[PDB]
Formats: structure tokens, C-alpha cells, sequence
RNA sequence: CGCCGCUAGAGGUGAAAUUCUUGGACCGGCGCAAGACGGACCAGAGCGAAAGCAUUUGCCAAGAAUGUUUUCAUUAAUCAAGAACGAAAGUCGGAGGUUCGAAGACGAUCAGAUACCGUCGUAGUUCCGACCAUAAACGAUGCCGACCGGCGAUGCGGCGGCGUUAUUCCCAUGACCCGCCGGGCAGCUUCCGGGAAACCAAAGUCUUUGGGUUCCGGGGGGAGUAUGGUUGCAAAGCUGAAAC
RNA sequence: UUCGUUAAAGA
């Protein structure tokens, strides 16, 4: 006799993406602080390609199986 | 061709295949405290002083 | 229409000299008499000399190729140990 | 009906194991199957490594080994004294002490 | 006939800064007709152990040595080779673990050229409950080439002073445990085996550099 | 003679070669180079029997005269070489070499280190037998 | 020469003594395996298409590759014609009778 | 007797009869 | 096979012999040539649709899984006919031939062997081209989808953990420890239930009998046989009775 | 190391 309907916010996270109940993306989108000026990028979180920036030309993600990993350590929010 | 003489520290058991010998551990007098393993037919006991023809040998025990 | 099952360029022979002869001489004929695609000048124009000789039609340049071929396959190995010899540590 | 869930060897996920030959009766049988133990030997029997050791030029250092990969079949194992037969419920143990 | 009591001895003197140079005692048939007592001893071999060379130093790591000449009642000696105990070889092969193997040919600084190996076992960590310790193989093709590379810059430049003075401490496989910890930390990584294979003068004079 | 040693307390150095089999079973004397024989007795040189030439008695009579050949000729160290078929048969020693050992160790003969150089296979080449092997 | 190229170099119309302009494995789709090459005694060995290793100098000449025309007797003459013109081309070579019959 | 030698036999059997079939058509 | 040294035996067996040997076999040291083979590392591990796949490096395309707030929008599952691969053996050409070795020739043991044992050795076993399409081709267990206990591990990704060890140093990858997720080869217990039982997390959700679909069994022999048809160079393969 | 075979029922 499982509660179901109600379940625990924790088990939600630890199960599989597609496999709960309301399907919630485990991807987001991260506001990287470029350190050329004062730009501010958004850039997903599961970053296939390279991102580059508009004013310095410097590269922001790294393309990563998984989720993309960064340059030197620039601040991020996470806005839902 | 030497012919030396050694006495029973210890007796392992019975072999063969009437199980009429017997495999002695014996010992060596005439040197230090070394080990060769012999097949002796007869009855024998600890301490019995036995005829060696050849101090060559070793006999395994299984 | 297909005119001919098993015979095939053969069929101008009629019934001698054996199926196994004929079967073994059928792929080099059509090996002989196929047309084959020129490196230099790109067409498929390598008109069939004599043993030995291969000649595109365009531009007239001459090769000296397989017997029954364009390329021996023993020729292509040949061809790459040669390479292979010639740029292995500068002779 | 089926002894064994393994039927003999351990081919599980794949399809064709390459032979190696018997050490006795030199039969190809496929390793997973094969009797396949590691002997580790002294060269020198245990009561001649004292006359050994009293013979030699060093004082004592160098001690040799032997290991060789021992590779028995099935056929041969029983018959020479290793893989003797057990019960229903002994079949489902592990390596002896 | 007795060709024994006929036959001379030959001792024979190692090269330079082993320890030492005494190795051993040949035995020569003899000078006549046309087979010379140098003639075979030019091709001579040995196969010689440690312990009786770098004044105690571990017993495996062999050599192989070949007599280059003789010079007055004394068969001199050199470097042919370096080879390991089969006892040793076959130990620290482990079935829960990875053998990793590399091979490459070197010319030295004259003209010696040299074919040597390479063997690297995994390790276990400690407090490890994993027993199985393998590779994802891409570490493995990486440390092969790593392998392969170092050889190349020590013994690219180095003829075989150096490469002796090198393989007596055995400095090549500290220096591959040294640059090995960041991919994998394999245990024991040894060069197994080199052979000489090309050999291009006599050089009695080098012979005599080798010397001293 | 005196040999190739004066005012001894050096040892001279020879190679014994033990190629122990399950049919027979060599001993072998060399210099340290590999070419100049020194003694070479085998089983069957000592045993008139074909089926006891393979016997440890066999192999401890052959090491006896090779031993008594050596200190006639006048070597005092060996260093032994441990070998058996291992192109393709059983890659173990025979029965021989485990009681060669102690006759060579009995009567001189100072044993230095001991190696088991066996002609051992890369890849396993292929074996006398066939499919089903030796039967009976 | 022989001398220039490496060891394995699959040639062919080579010489046998240096300057008689080509004798050795002429016919077509043959050739030769250079090999053993020596700095003192300038020799060099040949394996010839009848599996003989014949040691020749090291100054005699050799065309690099093989002979074009490989494969000429892959084809069964299939009749007595094409053999006949085959022969007139080359030699009154065929008489060929039977010495029993 | 086993059922790949009879098998076997029987093989040869009819390779008999096909080569009666073909030596009398 | 070429050299060097010693010497009377060296193979092979339960035992001997067939074989090689004072013309130097076997044995040890050096080198050369040939072809096969990739051990130990190699595991109830991995990949491939199966058959199968294990020395190093480079090139060529392909793919499972995973990470996918990416794209199209039912494109899907199984399959009569048909088609592509398909171990070993065998067949037809070209190259070569080290070991083993169908047949074969001998040497043995037995009443008898032409067999198991030993010596030699042909086709073959090796490579590149064509054919045959069979096996205990096995998980003796069709494919796709869903549900129904647990435990400890393993292979591959992904995620989280001021833990430890690795460069020069905060900044990223490496190796070990704990947990979760997805699909994979598996292991142990169980009264989940099945079944004649062996046993099985599938061989369960089956008289409380129905998710979709394909091929096959109707007592045992005759018999996968004859006659047909069809494919193959051939051996043979596919389909396939009846009388009794 | 060699060592083959003993009809049919009838409890
Ligand atoms: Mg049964
Ligand atoms: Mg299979
Ligand atoms: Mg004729
Ligand atoms: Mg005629
Ligand atoms: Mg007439
Ligand atoms: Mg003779
Ligand atoms: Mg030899
Ligand atoms: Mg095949
Ligand atoms: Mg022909
Ligand atoms: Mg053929
Ligand atoms: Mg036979
Ligand atoms: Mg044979
Ligand atoms: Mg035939
Ligand atoms: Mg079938
Ligand atoms: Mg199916
Ligand atoms: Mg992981
Ligand atoms: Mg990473
Ligand atoms: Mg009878
Ligand atoms: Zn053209
Ligand atoms: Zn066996």
C-alpha cells in the first residue's frame, strides 16, 4: 500500500526521468556571467554544441556528454 | 659406495598394496638432523636402528 | 528478353568443349570485353588491345595493363609494397 | 532432462569459445569448460631444500618458483583425481579450502 | 685421445663499471691448422645474471653479453642484450588484472640499434572492494603510445654507456610509474626484454672508449 | 692436471643443463658460454632398461657421473637450468630432476641460482593429439 | 641497381652480369624478390619466378615492377585454331606426334 | 546402431540407386 | 639447413618394436628460411542478427547504450512467396606445404583389428577468388508490448556526495569508496504462480480459459524413404507420400 | 596392458 497519488518529493527525484509521473526535465537553463565586459548569456544546461560569445569570442560550454562543463568557474543561477 | 645406519624418530603409517610397508621418516646419525622418507617392510617401532643401502632416496606419502 | 540462362557470351561456342571450360572461360571474356573506366580522362572508353595493352578511346593514352584485366590484383600489392618501399625511411 | 543451469561451461552471452588443448589426453575443449587451475610449485622437494640450501654458493638468496597454468579436461579430471563427483545439494558450492 | 687435457681456458672480462669484470672460464679447443682459437670465440655468447654484477642488486634482470675479442689471454666482452628470469616473468601475472604491452625499435647515438619491450601490470588500490581493476582500453591505447614515447626520447640520444647506466637502476620504468599515475597506477612496469639486432663496426677504439 | 684455477677459493663456474621428460631424462655440463661440453650422461647411458631409463635412479646414477666427471676435469659451482618438452607436451618437469637436484647437491657441485629456462610457446601451436586426443 | 633499392622490392627484366641489358624474368607477368644485401663483397640475392635464390651483383640493373601481360595462361586455348595461330606466330615449334604412336 | 550411420547408409543407398537410375535410365 | 664441442644412444609406450644413429642422431651456443598460430593477461566479462570475434599501429565506413525543453508526426509489430549472411567438412581455379592429419603403409596387444597406442605420410588444415546452405547452427525455450518479490555484485553511459590518491596551484579531466537511473550478460533465496516432475522472475499473469502475429505436432516404425518438381560441377539441399 | 557371450517365459 504505496501512497501514490502523494508521493515523496525525494523518491520523485531519485526515479527515472520518464518513468514518474509528471515526466519534469532534469535539464534547466543556466545564466552564465561572462568575465570579457558585463554580458550575461543564457545557455542550456545540456549543451550539445560550443557557445560562443558576441563580444569576446571566447568559448562559454564545452561540448560534454551529459551536461556541457565550463570554462573557469562563472557564476549561474536556476530559473524555473 | 657407503652403507650407513639410521634410527626411528617417528613412524607415518602403512603402504602398499597388501599394505606391508611401512613409510619412516627416519633419521641420520652419522650427520646433522636431516630428512629422508623410507620404505620399510616389517614390523618396526621408534627408535629401531635400520640397515641403509643407499641414503639416496625419498619416498612420498600420500 | 533473356535469350540465354547459363551460357551467356558462351553461347556463341555452341555445345563443345566442355561446361566447366566454358564456365571458366565466361568471366574472363566478360572481363575482356567489358568496358573499363579511364583514370586519366575519366570515361569509361578502355577499348581492348592486344594481351597486355589497354587503350582509352579519348585522348589516346596508352596503358600497359593485366593480360585479362584492367588491374591484376597481384599488381595492385606489387604496386603498393613499391609505395610502401619508396616512402619507408627514405630508401 | 537438464543436470546443470551452466550445462557445463560458463558461454552465457556469446555463442563459440576457442579450444585449448587437454594437458593428459590433449583434447580441445573450450576454456570456460576446461579444468584451467594455476600450480604454484617449489622447484626443490621439501626435503632437499636443505641439502640445498647446506650446498649452495650463496647463503640463502635466491628462492625459485614454478607456475604453470595446469589445463585438464573434464574426462581426464575425474579419472586423475580432482573434480570428484558430489550431490544435488553439493552441487551449488564454491572453491574448497 | 683425452681432449680435455688439451683443451685452454679463457677468463672472461666484462666491460667497464659494471662492479666489476670478472664474469667466468671458457674452455678453448686450441690453435691448429686452420681453425684458430679465435675463430669461435669471436661468436660466443652468455647469459649472465645479476648479483655477481652490480654488487647486490636484484637477482632477475639478466644479460645477454657477446665476446667482442681476446687480448692477451683474456676474452673481452660486451653488451648484446637484457633479458628477464622466466620465474620472474611469469610471477606478477595475475588473473584480476591487465597486461599491458608495448614495443618499439630505437636507433642509439652511434650505430646500434635496438629493439626493447615494455611490460605494465594493473594495479589494486587499497581499501578496494572492486576486484575486477580493468581499463575502458582508451587509457590502455593511450598508455601504449606513452610508453612507446618515452623510450623513444631516452634512447634516441644515448648510446650504450648511457642505456647501461639507465637500465641498472632500472630509471625507464621509475620514469613511466612517474608519468603513469595520472592515467592508471600500474604496478611494476618493467622493460622485459631488448634485444641487439644491428651492429655496425668492430671499433676496437670505441671498444677502448667503453673502457675507459 | 690443475685445471684453469690455481690456489682455489674462487669458484669456477659451469652450466648444468636438466632436461627432465616422462621418457627420459639428460644432464648436461657446460661453460658458461654454451658451446664447449663438459660431461653429458643420460638415463639410458646408466639403466640397460628402456622402461626405467625415465626413473630418478636413472637420473641420480647419470648426476653421480656427471658429478664425478666435473670434479675430475675440475669445476666446483654450477649453475642449474631447469627444463622439460614444452613445445607442445606437458610444460612440468619429469620425475627425474626432483631427485637430480639432490644428487647433484649430495656430492660437491656448489649450486649457485637456478632459472627454469623452458622453451615455452607464444600461442599454443598445434598439439600431437587430434580432436579427441590420446585415449587409453 | 640492385644496390639502390631496399630489401623485398619486387622488380623485374633484371641482369645477371652488370651490362648485358636485360636477362632475368622477361616474360610476362613475372618477376623478382630483391633481398641479403652486403657492404663488403657487393652481392645481392634473387628469388627467380622458378623458386631459385641466384646471388648476383650488386652493380647489375632491374626495372621496378612486374612484367604487364599477367595472367596469359588463365585463359584455355579451347581449340586447335587459336593454338595453331599462336604457334605460327611464335615458331615451328608444333610437330608434336606421339613418340609411341 | 547409431542414427547418423544409418542416416549415412542410407545416403550411400540412394547414391546407389541414383547412379542405377543413371547407368539405366 | 649452415657452423662449434662432448659422446653412445636418442624417440615412443603399460611393455617393446617400426624411425634416426662413430657417415655424429639426441644434446647444448650462434644464425638463416618457411608457414601456421595469437597462451599466460581471459572472467558464469564484452560486441555482433546469427555463424563467430583476442599481438602493436594507421585508414575506411557501421552500430548498441546514454545525455538529449532537437527534429518528422503514426511513419508501427509479426511475416506465404522472395532476398542477404551463414561454423566445420566438401567441391572448382591461382599461390604454398611449418605442425597436425581422412584414406594408406607398417610396428604392437588380443582368438581375430582393418580400431583405440606408437612411426611416416596423401587430400585437407593456410591465403585470394566462385559453389554448396547443412550441425547437439542449443537457451533443446519465436518476435514485439505491459504487469507481477527481494538481495549482493558486474559491463557502459549519466547524475549527486568541504572523502582518499595523482601534476604546479585554486580552474577542468584520471584511479578508488557510497547511492540512484536506463537498457545488457548473469548469480542466490522465496508458497507470486505454473507444471507430470526436473525446474522456471519465466516455462508466471491458463477451465477465474482471449494483447498482436508467424512457423510447426497428432501413437511408435516404415521414413525424411520412393516417385514427382526444383537448386547445385558433384556430394547433396528444399518440398514430400503410400502400401504394410 | 588384454579379459566376448549366456534363448523364451515363469514371481
Ligand atoms: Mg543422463
Ligand atoms: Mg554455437
Ligand atoms: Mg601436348
Ligand atoms: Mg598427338
Ligand atoms: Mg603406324
Ligand atoms: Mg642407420
Ligand atoms: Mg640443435
Ligand atoms: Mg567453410
Ligand atoms: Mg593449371
Ligand atoms: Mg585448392
Ligand atoms: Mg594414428
Ligand atoms: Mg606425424
Ligand atoms: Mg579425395
Ligand atoms: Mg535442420
Ligand atoms: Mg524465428
Ligand atoms: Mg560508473
Ligand atoms: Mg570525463
Ligand atoms: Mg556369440
Ligand atoms: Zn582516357
Ligand atoms: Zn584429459
Amino acid at each position: 500500500a504505496k501512497d501514490l497519488l502523494h508521493p515523496s518529493p525525494e523518491e520523485e527525484k531519485r526515479k527515472h526521468k520518464k518513468k514518474r509521473l509528471v515526466q519534469s526535465p532534469n535539464s534547466y537553463f543556466m545564466d552564465v556571467k561572462c568575465p570579457g565586459c558585463y554580458k550575461i548569456t543564457t545557455v542550456f544546461s545540456h549543451a550539445q554544441t560550443v557557445v560562443l560569445c558576441v563580444g569576446c569570442s571566447t568559448v562559454l560550454c564545452q561540448p560534454t556528454g551529459g551536461k556541457a562543463r565550463l570554462t573557469e568557474g562563472c557564476s549561474f543561477r536556476r530559473k524555473q | 659406495q657407503p652403507i650407513k645406519l639410521a634410527r626411528v624418530t617417528k613412524v607415518l603409517g602403512r603402504t602398499g598394496s597388501q599394505g606391508q610397508c611401512t613409510q619412516v621418516r627416519v633419521e641420520f646419525m652419522d650427520d646433522t638432523s636431516r630428512s629422508i622418507i623410507r620404505n620399510v617392510k616389517g614390523p618396526v617401532r621408534e627408535g629401531d636402528v635400520l640397515t641403509l643401502l643407499e641414503s639416496e632416496r625419498e619416498a612420498r606419502r600420500l | 528478353a533473356k535469350r540465354t540462362k547459363k551460357v551467356g557470351i558462351v553461347g556463341k561456342y555452341g555445345t563443345r568443349y566442355g561446361a566447366s571450360l566454358r564456365k571458366m572461360v565466361k568471366k574472363i571474356e566478360i572481363s575482356q570485353h567489358a568496358k573499363y573506366t579511364c583514370s586519366f580522362c575519366g570515361k569509361t572508353k578502355m577499348k581492348r588491345r592486344a594481351v597486355g595493352i589497354w587503350h582509352c578511346g579519348s585522348c589516346m593514352k596508352t596503358v600497359a595493363g593485366g593480360a585479362w584485366t584492367y588491374n591484376t590484383t597481384s599488381a595492385v600489392t606489387v604496386k603498393s609494397a613499391i609505395r610502401r618501399l619508396k616512402e619507408l625511411k627514405d630508401q | 532432462t537438464k543436470k546443470r543451469r551452466n550445462n557445463g561451461r560458463a558461454k552465457k552471452g556469446r555463442g563459440h569459445v576457442q579450444p585449448i588443448r587437454c594437458t593428459n589426453c590433449a583434447r580441445c575443449v573450450p576454456k570456460d569448460k576446461a579444468i584451467k587451475k594455476f600450480v604454484i610449485r617449489n622447484i626443490v622437494e621439501a626435503a632437499a631444500v636443505r641439502d640445498i640450501s647446506e650446498a649452495s654458493v650463496f647463503d640463502a638468496y635466491v628462492l625459485p618458483k614454478l607456475y604453470v597454468k595446469l589445463h585438464y579436461c573434464v574426462s581426464c579430471a575425474i579419472h586423475s583425481k580432482v573434480v570428484r563427483n558430489r550431490s544435488r545439494e553439493a552441487r551449488k558450492d564454491r572453491t574448497p579450502p | 685421445v683425452d681432449p680435455f687435457s688439451k683443451k685452454d681456458w679463457y677468463d672472461v672480462k666484462a666491460p667497464a663499471m659494471f662492479n666489476i669484470r670478472n664474469i667466468g672460464k671458457t674452455l678453448v679447443t686450441r690453435t691448429q691448422g686452420t681453425k684458430i682459437a679465435s675463430d669461435g670465440l669471436k661468436g660466443r655468447v652468455f647469459e649472465v645474471s645479476l648479483a655477481d654484477l652490480q654488487n647486490d642488486e636484484v637477482a632477475f634482470r639478466k644479460f645477454k653479453l657477446i665476446t667482442e675479442d681476446v687480448q692477451g689471454k683474456n676474452c673481452l666482452t660486451n653488451f648484446h642484450g637484457m633479458d628477464l628470469t622466466r620465474d620472474k616473468m611469469c610471477s606478477m601475472v595475475k588473473k584480476w588484472q591487465t597486461m599491458i604491452e608495448a614495443h618499439v625499435d630505437v636507433k642509439t647515438t652511434d650505430g646500434y640499434l635496438l629493439r626493447l619491450f615494455c611490460v605494465g601490470f594493473t594495479k589494486k588500490r587499497n581499501n578496494q572492494i572492486r576486484k575486477t581493476s580493468y581499463a575502458q582500453h582508451q587509457q590502455v591505447r593511450q598508455i601504449r603510445k606513452k610508453m612507446m614515447e618515452i623510450m623513444t626520447r631516452e634512447v634516441q640520444t644515448n648510446d650504450l654507456k648511457e642505456v647501461v647506466n639507465k637500465l641498472i637502476p632500472d630509471s625507464i620504468g621509475k620514469d613511466i610509474e612517474k608519468a603513469c599515475q595520472s592515467i592508471y597506477p600500474l604496478h611494476d612496469v618493467f622493460v622485459r626484454k631488448v634485444k641487439m639486432l644491428k651492429k655496425p663496426k668492430f671499433e676496437l677504439g670505441k671498444l677502448m672508449e667503453l673502457h675507459g | 692436471s690443475l685445471g684453469p684455477q690455481v690456489a682455489e677459493g674462487e669458484n669456477v663456474f659451469g652450466v648444468c643443463h636438466i632436461f627432465a621428460s616422462f621418457n627420459d631424462t639428460f644432464v648436461h655440463v657446460t661453460d658458461l658460454s654454451g658451446k664447449e661440453t663438459i660431461c653429458r650422461v643420460t638415463g639410458g647411458m646408466k639403466v640397460k632398461a628402456d622402461r626405467d631409463e625415465s626413473s630418478p635412479y636413472a637420473a641420480m646414477l647419470a648426476a653421480q657421473d656427471v658429478a664425478q666427471r666435473c670434479k675430475e676435469l675440475g669445476i666446483t659451482a654450477l649453475h642449474i637450468k631447469l627444463r622439460a618438452t614444452g613445445g607442445n607436451r606437458t610444460k612440468t618437469p619429469g620425475p627425474g630432476a626432483q631427485s637430480a637436484l639432490r644428487a647433484l647437491a649430495r656430492s660437491g657441485m656448489k649450486i649457485g641460482r637456478i632459472e627454469d629456462v623452458t622453451p615455452i610457446p607464444s600461442d599454443s601451436t598445434r598439439r600431437k593429439g587430434g580432436r579427441r586426443g590420446r585415449r587409453l | 641497381p640492385v644496390g639502390t633499392m631496399p630489401e623485398g622490392t619486387i622488380v623485374c627484366c633484371l641482369e645477371e652480369k652488370p651490362g648485358d641489358r636485360g636477362k632475368l624474368a622477361r616474360a610476362s607477368g613475372n618477376y623478382a624478390t630483391v633481398i641479403s644485401h652486403n657492404p663488403e663483397t657487393k652481392k645481392t640475392r634473387v628469388k627467380l619466378p622458378s623458386g631459385s635464390k641466384k646471388v648476383i651483383s650488386s652493380a647489375n640493373r632491374a626495372v621496378v615492377g612486374v612484367v604487364a601481360g599477367g595472367g596469359r595462361i588463365d585463359k584455355p586455348i579451347l581449340k586447335a585454331g587459336r593454338a595453331y595461330h599462336k604457334y605460327k606466330a611464335k615458331r615451328n615449334c608444333w610437330p608434336r606426334v606421339r613418340g609411341v604412336a | 546402431m547409431r542414427a547418423k550411420w544409418r542416416k549415412k547408409r542410407m545416403r550411400r543407398l540412394k547414391r546407389k540407386r541414383r547412379k542405377m537410375r543413371q547407368r539405366s535410365k
